[PDB]
């Protein structure tokens, strides 16, 4: 399963965080700051999978942006790297050309869309369509 | 004010792109960006060829920054590290001596197995020069070389060249020469150190004056090695050196002490330069707990050793080593121990005061160290002991587990100095024992219940409790519990079948531990002969202890003396548990 | 403040 | 849309030091406390806008202490965006309150008991998103009855499945096992691939704890898969990621068969083979898109397939080919793919069908480990040799790990030392190489050794004989070495202790010399070690009349007798006493040879398994 | 010697890093980041070993400064070096901070490389370095800098000329005192330093001396002058010096004679205990009312001459490990308290020569254990006073320059006497 989802920026600002069981506070802050310590230091010829202790995080870049998923060990690395990207694509759809200020200024959409394609620590919807359908056909009215 | 930093996208490639520019400005700014990212951690070998192609210049900021990148990656690609040869060998030939020197020092930093040979001649004609900046660099380079690929015969031309360098027109020269010629006298063709005598030593001392901070420290940390023929040498050397109410502070001062502390062999009470020397050596050694914190902690480690080796120096400076509440912990613990070194016939009253005050503190390590200390005071002189023991009992009864435990440990070492005395306590101790979950606590407590079992009709229940999970208990626990039980048995055989039984069994039949199994066995091959020789062997009366409270091994010590300035002292271990 | 030396 | 949030954030971004941020912030916080407290508290943009601003401040890195009931407001509602906003703030934050909690649940069921998409939806997303016990206490016979013989919106069906997976995720006791199993594994087959997805996941856990229960899932997941993998080059276009068909569904079904050992009914097992075969062969094929993602989706499937193959062990051919492919992958331009093959083929090596199959690649791996130079990677490589080792290998694999240890961290150092020790113990043909290799770890590492390693090499030298006069020799030359580790002194100590007689003939090794040597070693040595050198000193007495003078001379001077520590006292005394008193014929009888150790249990492997994870 | 040398920001990133030796790794810099900068186990020491590598470090700002070796270097030395370094970086731009460091890469390096080679520290000063380190010439300047750096007066001399020709000596003296429950000086000492700020010309030979035992009997002589037999003339427990004083010549003649650095350099450290002047007496007592009141009392007294000015008064008094309801009173200055950090701090502006001031406190009591008590930490003081707490005063400063014409009589010479805190205890 998914333990969690992060979207961090270059700076360290947690432009998204998102959790999937019991967790703490000072804990979550640590998780984050050290996730960052890992990810920001990497590069091209480094794997988008990093093993840490008794979990592993699958992690991808975009501009100055780090979309991270931390997950179990028995889990499907590639699969998850691609989940990340497919989702990033749906947002590229939604904001019809997405950059981070989009997720800042519209963080709640973001939350509700992640919710739309991740639940209980699992994959909800893979379809670029069915997501963008329900997303927009119920975006329609306030 | 012009930094660069940042990371991402693929700007290492973009970095290559602008690293190849027409206007030298986008290139300079490039090399800088590169070093910045090299310093943060990025992999930038991917750029090597281009950056060294930049080193092909005459502007010093850039030359320098390239040179940096050059050390650092030059090792891992000998292949394109070919690049520099012509540039450096031409630079080793410059107008500007600073440029020659930057060349020579950058050069010998690149360890590629044929750069050795390409520099060999620049360096040979560099250890000669109408410039001491050069020659400074040249000696340092010879050491730098001897670290890689270097035994070399020409390289022996360099050895000689380096030794002849010592006796120079210049200080800096000789600082780096002495320094080098010493770092080198590691590689052991047994003939290490190489030389030093009359001329060498006299020249070296006049240097000791006319040199620099560090240069000096190099002359002391060198000198801590000369073996003076008689005592003429001993004296005029100790004196020639003496002046070290000095400056590099710590360093010169400590080395001063290292060298100085060494030439104490000349029969304990001579025309007592010896004792003027014993006076002389305490003032500075005290000033030292008045540097920044750091150089205190180093100074204290060093003292603690000195006090141990020669205790008649800070004999009644005991006052000095009293603990302030705003000394940083490490200085605290050092101090405390150095107090208990000196505690004697006089100081005890206020000492026990101070200690009684420390226990009350919150830093757990401190608290303990001091409760220990009290106990250790008991062992140092007796009267003390009665009052100490009492305070300690009180202390146990303060119900705080770890203080309980440290208490127990000490109290054992006490019974071991005062057998036939504090027997009365044991039942007490035993009540609050079932909460000793530390190794030394169990060790001491079990050795106790072992020892004084005749007293303790209870002991069957206590030891046979301990045998539940006999494994997953410290070897020191086990080992100690074992001798403890054969002890019990020997004295109380009428109740101890199943006990030497199952201890002997456990010890002998399953222990992966060789020393344990092996001792399981050695105590089976006695209780299978004679009490006659069993009693005679185990329960034999065992000599006392005396003035000793956690001393360091005597010889070990003799050699940590030889290692005063050096981490050895700090760590209190020969240089061999760090290669 | 200070006071003259000499 | 709505104005404020944009204004606010614009401004909050357009700031000075994080403190001016804090000023503006606390201005809005006090302004919201006071926009809250009293008056005609408005509807849309007002409640939405400000609740949204509290969420944003919270999620800026600040805290919210106040008016969250004055936010629980929005839940049961006319508008979506107020519902969504309310649910959002409540899922993102839950404080020290219970009244709140029961009002939130009230809103939950009073919103849930509807007949349309986003209500059912938003609430399910909440329950599944956070929720305390009362969610699983009050809604645990709820979701099963949601999906029994009863049909809802696919989006809802989905959120329902995943919700129930949440409610089994934290409250097993509070999960009933009713007659709904059949429509769970009927609506697996079901049309919508999202439904199939979630279901596949849930069913994966449920059957992870209850195999017998979903024994139907099998066949259906099978046909569903083979269907997915060979359909047509344009099939269910909605559910193809960069040209690959439904890869996370495949991957989730692959994962779903891995809880079941080799499929029974053999037409099923047939299709499964035939298919896995297919998958394998499609990896054979060529890139259908230059774009890295396509490649990846495909490989995800391939990798999970390989895995189902390994978990099975019923296919020899399949295994061999998984090896072959994984083989091709180890030198890939891509790093994820090397690293993933390495991992995978390590997992693989435990099947004996593929063991020579694997061995072939030794060259490659020894090269990765020697070269790669990232490290996650080499760690995978070294795990893979250790993995692939038998007798032949063993000789080389060991030589290699030994240099490899001439360079690594701390953690790794120890674990490598542990493996080199288990390989050389398990595989040594000649046992002089075994002593040599252990003596080697001590040299290259020492500080990292562990202890079951020196206990074991000790153990072994005693138990083998033929090994001994050699061991003794070695250990003696090796002790007289210059810089000199301590476990060498533990080991040489013991060994030369209880076998020094074998070597004792040679003028270079008389016993005097053995002692003096061990003795320069003594004076810098942890207690336990010195306990060792003492007891050797007594073996050395009884095995060596010759010397006894010097030995007693030593274990008699104050230093060891008036010693500060119990063991070295007890000992120094006891051994004094058995030279002193002791018939001879007793001393002897005591210090006998020392029986062979039984064939133990292997502490070492034990340690390594404890280090695992 | 010195192998690694690495500087970090507080969050854990490198800022600058420079390796003089093959021994060291990427490993090193990490490990330190990993192990000192990050171990949940704060309490340490300042040297470490990780895995046959030793790591020293200082903290400045919140900015860590590490040096690394894999030999048995001289402890002390490498430390003194990190010190000398921080002084060189201030020397170049004062504030040692993340932004201040980052925005200076190229320098720091040119330095690092200069200051210290192959781990062997070189010429470390700042009056050498300022002369050949940018932030342009020939053989002249060239061999000038060369022979100056290599020579015996590196440390800050070349060929110097000033528009206004002056020197200031500052006597800065810390009073370190630990004083038992009810007044008795258990640790009674003063640690002093002579900070000399000198703007001079050329190669000016200084001699120097203080109070040290004699008996008595221009066109700007003082008006009054003593005569009356100035006894108690005080001699110095121990003095250590600066790099410039001819310690051979001193050991011999007991003169303090040198050629000085330009600017604000520290000339000697020294300590005294004998015929010591008393400082600032602290009287601390705690009492009880009912089963629910613990009441705390601090009285402050001062020991001056009649006429004088006690400055920047700060008093630290502890609350019990926890505090119920604090109640604080003052009779001069103003009162400060801080909670969760748990302590009480009194701040006083001005205190006259030989005063007496009261400070009060109250703390409520409700059940915290089952019958367990507290143990009171020492009460601690911070201050500035214009006496010279030892009773030192500068007797003389000879200033002979052979090159230029001028000598002693031409020099504006100012002296200050400042008496700072340091270490200052009790409540028992």
């Amino acid at each position: 399963m998914i333990r969690f989802i992060l979207i961090q920026n270059r700076a360290g600002k947690t432009r998204l965080a998102k959790w999937y069981m019991q967790f703490d506070d000072d804990e979550k802050q640590k998780l984050i700051e050290e996730v960052h310590a890992v990810v920001t230091v990497r590069d091209a010829k480094h794997t988008n999978f990093v093993e840490f202790r008794n979990f592993k995080i699958i992690y991808r870049r975009y501009a100055g942006l780090y979309f991270c998923i931390c997950v179990d060990v028995n889990d499907n690395n590639l699969a998850y790297l691609e989940a990340i990207h497919n989702f990033v694509e749906v947002l590229n759809e939604y904001f019809h050309n997405v950059c981070e200020l989009d997720l800042v200024f519209n963080f709640y959409k973001v939350y509700t869309v992640v919710d739309e394609m991740f639940l209980a620590g699992e994959i909800r919807e893979t379809s670029q369509t069915k997501v963008l359908k329900q997303l927009l056909m119920l975006q329609s009215l306030e | 004010s012009k930094y660069f930093t940042t990371n991402k996208k693929g700007e290492i490639f973009e970095l290559k792109a602008e690293l190849n520019n027409e206007k030298k400005e986008k290139r300079k700014e490039a090399v800088k960006k590169v070093i910045a990212a090299m310093t943060v951690g990025k992999d930038v070998s991917s750029l090597f060829p281009d950056v060294v192609n930049c080193m092909q210049t005459d502007n010093l900021e850039l030359k320098k920054l390239v040179y940096l990148y050059l050390m650092n990656y030059a090792k891992s690609q000998p292949d394109m590290a070919i690049m520099a040869v012509n540039s450096f060998v031409k630079d080793c030939e410059d107008p500007n001596p600073l440029i020659r020197a930057l060349a020579v020092r950058t050069m010998g930093c690149i360890r590629v197995d044929k750069i050795t040979e390409y520099l060999c001649e620049p360096l040979r004609k560099c250890l000669k020069d109408e410039d001491p900046y050069v020659r400074k660099t040249a000696a340092v380079c010879v050491a730098k070389l001897h670290d890689i690929n270097a035994q070399m015969v020409e390289d022996q031309g360099f050895l000689d060249s380096l030794r002849d360098l010592i006796a120079d027109s210049n200080p800096m020269v000789v600082a780096n020469a002495v320094a080098a010629l010493s770092e080198i006298s590691e590689s052991h063709p047994n003939s290490n150190l190489l030389d030093l005598n009359p001329q060498n030593i006299n020249k070296l001392l006049t240097a000791l004056n006319e040199c620099t901070e560090w240069g000096q420290i190099f002359i002391l940390d060198c000198l801590s090695n000369y073996n003076p023929k008689d005592d003429r040498e001993a004296q005029s050397i100790c004196e020639r050196v003496t002046p070290r109410l000095s400056h590099a502070n710590s360093a010169v001062v400590l080395s001063a002490v290292k060298v100085l502390m060494k030439f104490l062999e000349l029969l304990p009470k001579d025309s007592d330069y010896y004792n003027m020397l014993l006076k002389k050596l305490a003032p500075p050694l005290v000033t030292l707990l008045s540097g920044e914190p750091e150089v205190q902690y180093v100074a204290l480690r060093n003292i603690n050793l000195i006090v141990q080796k020669r205790p008649e120096i800070l004999k009644q400076e005991i006052k000095v080593f009293f603990v302030k509440y705003n000394d940083p912990i490490y200085v605290k613990l050092e101090k405390l121990d150095i107090m208990i070194r000196l505690a004697s016939q006089a100081n005890i009253a206020q000492v026990l005061a101070e200690l009684k005050e420390y226990a009350t503190e919150v830093d757990v390590d401190f608290v303990r160290k001091a409760v220990r200390a009290i106990g250790r005071c008991a062992i140092k002189v007796e009267q003390s002991a009665e009052r100490c023991v009492s305070t300690l009992l009180d202390l146990i009864q303060t119900k705080v587990n770890y203080v309980v435990q440290e208490a127990i440990v000490v109290i054992r070492d006490i019974f071991r100095k005062y057998p036939n005395k504090y027997e009365s306590i044991i039942a007490t101790l035993c009540e609050n024992l079932d909460s000793l979950d530390e190794p030394d606590a169990r060790a001491a407590m079990i050795w106790i219940v072992g020892e004084y079992a005749e007293r303790i009709d209870n002991a069957d229940e206590l030891l046979e409790s301990f045998l539940e999970g006999f494994h997953d208990e410290s070897t020191q626990v086990q080992l100690t519990l074992l001798t403890a039980i054969v002890k019990l048995f020997l004295k109380k055989p009428s109740e101890t079948q199943e006990l030497v039984q199952q201890v002997l069994s456990l010890a002998t039949q399953d222990s992966d531990n060789p020393d344990l199994r092996d001792r399981g066995y050695i105590y089976w091959r006695l209780l299978s002969t004679d009490p006659v020789t069993a009693k005679e062997v185990v329960l034999s009366e065992k000599p006392l202890i005396s003035e000793e409270t956690d001393l360091i091994e005597p010889t070990l010590l003799d050699e940590l003396i030889c290692h005063i300035g050096s981490l050895a002292s700090v760590y209190h271990k020969p240089p061999n548990a760090f290669v | 403040d200070y006071q003259r030396l000499n | 849309g709505m104005r404020g949030l944009a204004v606010f954030i614009s401004d909050i971004r357009n700031c000075k030091s994080k403190e001016a941020e804090i000023k503006r912030i606390n201005k809005e916080l006090a302004n919201i406390r006071s926009k809250f407290k009293g008056d005609k508290a408005l509807d849309g943009y007002s409640k939405k806008k400000y609740v949204c601003k509290l969420l944003f401040i919270f999620l800026l890195g600040h805290d919210i202490d106040f008016g969250h009931m004055e936010a629980v407001n929005l839940l049961s509602s006319n508008r979506y965006t107020e519902k969504q906003i309310g649910y959002l703030f409540i899922s993102v934050l839950v404080n020290s309150n219970s009244e709140l909690i029961r009002l939130i649940n009230n809103a939950i069921k009073n919103d849930l008991a509807s007949r349309n998409p986003t209500f059912m939806g938003l609430a399910l997303h909440c329950i599944a998103n956070v929720g305390s016990r009362e969610m699983a206490e009050a809604f645990a016979g709820e979701i099963p009855k949601i999906l029994v013989a009863g049909d809802t919106m696919d989006s809802v069906k989905q959120s329902a499945a995943l919700c129930l997976l949440r409610l089994y995720r934290t409250s097993p006791d509070l999960v009933p096992m009713g007659d709904w199993t059949s429509r769970v594994v009927h609506l697996l087959n079901d049309q919508h691939l999202g439904v199939v997805t979630a279901a596949t996941s849930l069913i994966t856990t449920l059957a992870q704890k209850n195999p017998e229960e979903f024994k139907t899932s099998v066949s259906l997941a099978v046909s569903r898969l083979s269907r997915i993998v060979t359909s047509a080059s344009t099939d269910l276009q909605d559910y193809t990621y960069y040209f690959v068909p439904a890869p996370w569904l495949s991957v989730k079904l692959l994962r779903l068969l891995q809880c079941y050992p080799p499929p029974e009914d053999p037409a099923v097992r047939g299709r499964l083979t035939e298919c896995l075969e297919t998958i394998l062969n499609k990896a054979q094929e060529p890139p259908k898109s230059k774009k890295v993602q396509h490649s990846n989706a495909k490989n995800a499937v391939l990798f999970e397939a390989i895995s189902l193959i390994i978990h099975h062990d019923s296919e020899p051919n399949l295994l061999v080919r998984a090896c072959n492919q994984l083989g091709q992958f180890l030198q890939h331009r891509e790093t994820n793919l090397r690293y993933l093959a390495l991992e995978s083929m390590c997992t693989l090596a435990s099947s004996e069908f593929s063991h020579e199959a694997v061995k072939t690649h030794i060259e490659t791996v020894i090269n990765a480990l020697k070269t790669e130079r990232d490290v996650s990677v080499r760690q995978r490589a070294v795990d893979l040799l250790y993995a692939m080792c038998d007798r032949s290998n063993a000789q080389q694999i060991v030589a290699e790990m030994l240099s490899y240890l001439e360079t690594a961290d701390y953690s790794i150092r120890e674990e490598i030392v542990l493996k080199v020790a288990i390989l050389a113990e398990k595989y040594a043909v000649d046992y002089t190489w075994y002593v040599d290799t252990i003596l080697n770890l001590i040299r290259i590492a020492g500080d990292y050794v562990s202890e079951e390693v020196w206990y074991r090499v000790i153990q072994i030298v005693i138990n083998r004989d033929d090994v001994q006069g050699y061991a003794a020799k070695t250990v003696f030359e090796a002790l007289q070495a210059p810089a000199c580790h301590e476990n060498l002194v533990k080991v040489g100590g013991y060994i030369l202790g209880e076998f020094g007689n074998l070597i004792a003939g040679d003028p270079r090794s008389s016993p005097l010399i053995q002692f003096n040597l061990l003795h320069s070693k003594f004076h810098l040595c942890s207690v336990p070690t010195r306990a060792l050198l003492l007891s050797t000193y007594i073996k050395f007495v009884n095995l060596f009349p010759e010397v006894k003078a010097t030995i007693q001379d030593v274990l008699r001077s104050d230093s060891q007798l008036k010693n500060a520590d119990v063991e070295l006292q007890q000992r120094a005394v006891e051994y004094l006493r058995l030279s002193t008193v002791a018939s001879t014929d007793i001393l002897a009888t005591v210090l006998e040879e020392m029986p062979p150790f039984p064939e133990r249990e292997s502490s070492i492997l034990a340690k390594l398994k404890k280090k695992k994870g | 010697m010195i192998g690694g040398l690495f500087i970090y920001n507080h969050k854990g990133e490198v800022l600058i890093s420079r390796v003089y030796r093959d021994d060291i790794g990427r490993n090193a810099v990490d490990a330190f980041r990993v192990n000192v900068i990050h171990a949940r186990q704060q309490v340490r020491s300042p040297v470490t070993n990780i895995a046959r590598t030793s790591f020293f470090h200082v903290k400045r700002s919140n900015i860590w400064l590490a040096a690394v070796t894999k030999q048995n270097v001289n402890a002390a030395m490498v430390f003194e070096f990190l010190y000398k370094m921080c002084d060189v970086m201030a020397a170049y731009f004062g504030k040692i901070s993340e932004e201040n460091i980052k925005n200076n890469f190229v320098l720091i390096y040119e330095l690092l490389d200069e200051i210290l080679d192959f781990g062997y520290p070189q010429n470390s000063e700042t009056g050498a370095l300022k002369t050949f380190i940018t932030q342009h010439q020939t053989k002249e300047e060239q061999s000038q800098i060369t022979s100056q750096v290599t020579g015996q007066i590196g440390w800050r001399r070349e060929g110097i000329k000033y528009r206004r020709n002056e020197l200031f000596l500052d006597v800065l003296e810390s009073v370190n005192l630990l004083m038992s429950p009810q007044g008795q000086v258990l640790s009674a000492h003063v640690s002093g330093r002579v900070v000399m700020k000198s703007y001079l010309s050329g190669m000016p030979e200084c001699k120097f001396g203080m109070n040290d035992k004699i008996v008595i009997e221009s066109m700007e002589q003082k008006l009054i002058s003593e005569e009356d037999l100035g006894k108690q003339s005080i001699a110095i427990d121990d003095c250590t010096f600066h790099q410039c004083v001819r310690l051979s010549k001193f050991d011999s003649e007991r003169s303090i004679s040198f050629i000085p650095p330009d600017g604000e350099f520290e000339l000697m450290r020294y300590r005294t205990t004998k015929d010591i002047i008393l400082p600032f007496r602290v009287i601390p007592l705690v009492r009880e009312v009912g089963r629910t009141k613990l009441e705390v009392k601090v009285v402050i007294k001062s020991n001056f001459k009649p006429s004088l000015l006690a400055q920047k008064i700060e008093v630290r008094i502890p609350t019990p490990l926890n505090t119920s309801g604090v109640q604080v009173i003052c009779m001069k200055g103003k009162a400060k308290y801080k909670a969760s950090e748990n302590a009480i701090v009194w701040k006083i502006k001005r205190m006259a020569g030989m005063k007496e001031s009261q400070i009060s406190a109250e703390i409520e009591l409700l059940p915290t254990n089952d019958k367990k008590k507290w143990a009171r930490p020492p009460i601690s003081m911070n201050f500035e006073v214009p006496f010279a707490p030892s009773g030192l005063k500068v007797r003389y400063l000879k200033v002979f320059e052979p090159k230029l014409n001028y000598s002693d009589h031409d020099v504006i010479k100012w002296v200050r006497y400042i008496g700072r805190s340091g270490i200052y205890e009790t409540r028992c």
